[PDB]
């Protein structure tokens, strides 16, 4: 028994109207489908039991609906609480609970493009044995970029982490900041270190580019 | 009202067992059995194993059978759950969900809302507290700069700028985990060029775990 | 077509001449006068206009949405919001606790359960308003009817102005009868045995489904839980206890919810001061073979189907005696003549009680049959 749920990202704007889809297996008369809203560092809090009798103490905007093997969650007006990611759980017959694949829900804006800012390991860290260099997006949108770390016109991949903050209470940006560790042994011996950046809002795919302590 | 109360934080190292309480309190528990969520950090969710109180048998995840173990205590009020032998990913967390006892289309709410518990912090890693070794990132059009809070554990860490005089464009990052363990995160702030060598910037990184508090300045 | 006798006209002094003929459906009646075309009357059908609907009786119910409360023994009587509700059937039976199950002390411990009640399918009851009756007379001018208004006028070229005083006597009885449909389906049934079913209604203004219980029993429970003996459809109880009970086909030309079935119609024609003429028919005493055999129509009536090859103008001799000639078969079939030569007539006969012998001939050729009527 799969589920489906889409779409993964939406990007709409306060007012609008939502629409969410948990593309079943098989809707039958015994068919429990669970909707969640998840605000990033809390639990999920039960919207609607079965498939479409709200919960307790949740608004009158939220309503759900089954026709065929797609569900639907409908919000009528969106408001800012309700961006968050939603979730929808399905057992039928049997104990499994087969959980959704996500969907989040963001602000829509004019696409942004990020100021890219590379920063070096700080000489005081080199001391100890570690080098850790840092390159940072700021204020950019949409969330979908991509870093790629240049040590000497090489591609390296497997030593670079990234963080991407959530979105801006203000005016709806995110953040991104790739940390490439390195040996300090394996540092020095190389001269040129940058981070390519590419994003929907550059006419040109941007690297901020620095030499060995120069 | 109607709440299930979970238990604490845990930390175990891998390989070790937990055993996650899940105390029900507000309804007949004697029906609607018991199951189990967790949530990785980042991904999604998925279900563990359920467990019933009357007709007390059990139900496992095919990927967690190998491990996973739910108890009942009926006369305490009280949902158990043991995890075995711990890997890295087992990192999660736990929660408990009422749910029907039967799953047969109509037994006894089966078309009932399920209530979720509190959160259950799994924190599984080799490693033992750190203290964070703090960083900087110095600046070289609008300036940035920040600090590197570098190889703490374990979570959190809260990174104040100016001691509280710094709120534009503060963008302090989520923290990652590294090949070793400890985790480290970036804080940094996008200022004017005209306030840099005019006024004073420093970070204040305060790590309870530890009572680390560290107030580094950051000098272009 | 088929020809009238002497006595069924009467041609007086001044005004015109009347003839009373019953007419049944499927069977015409022609009225001939010299130097003058013939007439050709036709009953169409006999039918009802979108029947009222009285109840609905649930046959299929789908039970879902079970919910419990449990009381400890000795600590109160447990509660339900959903014993209110026209939605669900709830029931209160008691459940052994004790220190296992986590009651206080022993005894039977009270617990109700309360299912939601969806009904899938139903069939639906209609009851007739007598005077609504439609009957349609294509004597080609086409001529509609109602019980209330038995007279409708049409001029026909050769005959002058015609008048039909008509009437229509039924053949069930709907003061007492229900139309009962299923899926596709429908029926004549009584309306105190559709009233004495062991069946959810649904009553006339909507109302809700009253008397649930009938379909919804719930297993004995145990400490805390209750499964649900979801009852199927007794339609397999349904269709059974309909074996015997008369049919009505929905409709094949006018529209929907346009019922037909057979009867009875008697009719009076104002036609002007005219010499008609008569028609006499002998008896038919010849060889004949049942095309479909004498059976049953539901209301006591048999209905048997005959064919006479030879000497075919004629008027078939039934008798059901109770053996001898002397009968008590009371007659139901009026102008039990042959149209033509290698024809099909049709007679409907209302035997009596018990046994009796169906007598189709004279002397040779006997068409013999025996019906057993036990109806109560």
């Amino acid at each position: 028994i799969v589920l489906t749920q889409s779409p993964g990202t939406l990007s709409l704007s306060p007012g609008e109207r939502a629409t969410l889809s948990c593309r079943a297996s098989q809707s039958v008369v015994s068919t429990y489908l669970a909707w969640y809203q998840q605000k990033p560092g809390q639990a999920p809090r039960l919207l609607i039991y079965d498939t479409s009798t709200r919960a307790t103490g949740i608004p009158d905007r939220f309503s759900g609906s089954g026709s065929g093997t797609d569900f639907t969650l409908t919000i009528s007006r969106l408001e800012p609480e309700d961006f968050a990611v939603y979730y929808c759980q399905h057992y039928d017959s049997s104990p499994p609970w087969t959980f959704g694949q996500g969907t989040k829900v963001e602000i829509k804006r004019t696409v942004a493009a990020p100021s890219v800012f590379i920063f070096p390991p700080s000489d005081e860290q080199l001391k100890s044995g570690t080098a850790s260099v840092v390159c940072l997006l700021n204020n950019f949108y949409p969330r979908e970029a991509k870093v790629q770390w240049k040590v000497d016109n090489a591609l390296q991949s497997g030593n670079s982490q990234e963080s991407v903050t959530e979105q801006d209470s203000k005016d709806s940006t995110y953040s991104l900041s790739s940390t490439l560790t390195l040996s300090k042994a394996d540092y020095e011996k190389h001269k040129v270190y940058a981070c390519e950046v590419t994003h929907q809002g550059l006419s040109s795919p941007v690297t901020k580019s620095f030499n060995r302590g120069e | 009202q109607v709440q299930l109360v979970q238990s604490g934080a845990e930390v175990k190292k891998p390989g070790a067992s937990v055993k996650v309480s899940c105390k029900a309190s507000g309804y007949t528990f004697i029906a609607y059995g018991i199951s189990w969520v967790r949530q990785a950090p980042g991904q999604g969710l998925e279900w563990m194993g359920w467990i019933s109180a009357h007709n007390g048998n059990t139900n496992y995840a095919q990927k967690f059978q190998g491990r996973v173990t739910v108890t009942t205590d009926t006369t305490t009020r009280t949902a158990f759950m043991e995890l075995r032998n711990l890997r890295s990913d087992d990192t999660a967390v736990y929660y408990c969900a009422r749910a029907p006892w039967e799953y047969n289309y109509r037994s006894s709410g089966y078309y009932d809302s399920p209530y979720w518990g509190q959160g259950t912090l799994v924190t599984v890693s080799s490693a033992s507290t750190k203290g964070p070794s703090v960083f900087p990132l110095a600046p070289s059009g609008t300036a940035a700069l920040g600090c590197l809070v570098k190889d703490y554990f374990p979570e959190p860490v809260t990174v104040s700028w100016n001691s509280g005089a710094l709120t534009s464009g503060v963008h302090t990052f989520p923290a990652v985990l590294q090949s070793s363990g400890l985790y480290s995160l970036s804080s940094v702030v996008t200022v004017p060029s005209s306030s840099l060598g005019t006024q004073t910037y420093i970070c204040n990184v305060n790590h309870k775990p530890s009572n680390t508090k560290v107030d580094k300045r950051v000098e272009p | 077509c088929i020809g009238i006798t002497d006595r069924d006209f009467i041609e007086g002094v001044h005004g015109g001449t009347w003839v009373s003929a019953t007419l049944e459906q499927d069977k015409c009646v022609t009225v001939m006068a010299p130097d003058k075309p013939s007439l050709d009357i036709s009953l169409q059908t006999v039918a009802i206009d979108g029947p009222a609907e009285a109840r609905k009786v649930c046959y299929s119910a789908v039970l879902t949405h079970v919910k419990i409360n449990d009381k400890c023994p000795s600590t109160g009587e447990a509660h339900l919001a959903e014993e209110n509700d026209g939605d669900n059937a709830c029931k209160r039976t008691y459940s052994d606790r004790g220190w296992g199950n986590g009651c206080g002390l022993f005894g039977k411990g009270s617990i109700v359960a309360c299912a939601k009640f969806t009904c899938a399918k139903s069939m639906s009851l209609f009851e007739v308003d007598q005077t609504k009756i439609q009957y349609v007379i294509r004597a080609i001018k086409t001529l509609k009817f109602d019980a209330l208004s038995g007279s409708q006028e049409a001029e026909f070229t050769g005959y002058g102005k015609a008048t039909l005083e008509c009437q229509v006597q039924t053949a069930v009885d709907f003061g007492n009868s229900y139309i009962a449909e299923m899926e596709k389906d429908s029926w004549i049934v009584d309306r105190q045995w559709a009233q004495d079913l062991t069946l959810p209604w649904q009553s006339g203004s909507g109302g809700i489904w009253r008397e649930m219980h009938h379909l919804v029993e719930f297993e004995p429970p145990h400490a805390a839980t209750i499964r649900v003996l979801a009852l199927g459809n007794q339609e397999g109880s349904l269709k059974t206890a309909l074996t015997g009970a008369m049919r009505v086909t929905k409709d094949e030309n006018d529209n929907n919810l346009y019922k037909l079935h057979g009867g009875h119609v008697s009719c009076r024609v104002k036609l002007s001061a005219l010499t008609l003429k008569g028609t006499s028919y002998k008896m038919c005493t010849d060889k004949m073979s049942f095309v479909k055999n004498p059976t049953d129509t539901g209301h006591g009536t048999v209905v048997m189907q005959v064919k006479v090859p030879k000497g075919a103008p004629c008027k078939i001799p039934v008798i059901v005696a109770d053996t001898a000639a002397v009968n008590k078969g009371i007659l139901v079939t009026v102008n039990p003549i042959a149209s033509t030569n290698d024809d099909e007539v049709l007679i409907e006969v209302n035997p009596p009680f018990g046994d009796s012998y169906i007598i189709v001939g004279t002397g040779d050729s006997r068409l013999t049959y025996q019906w057993h009527k036990e109806g109560s």
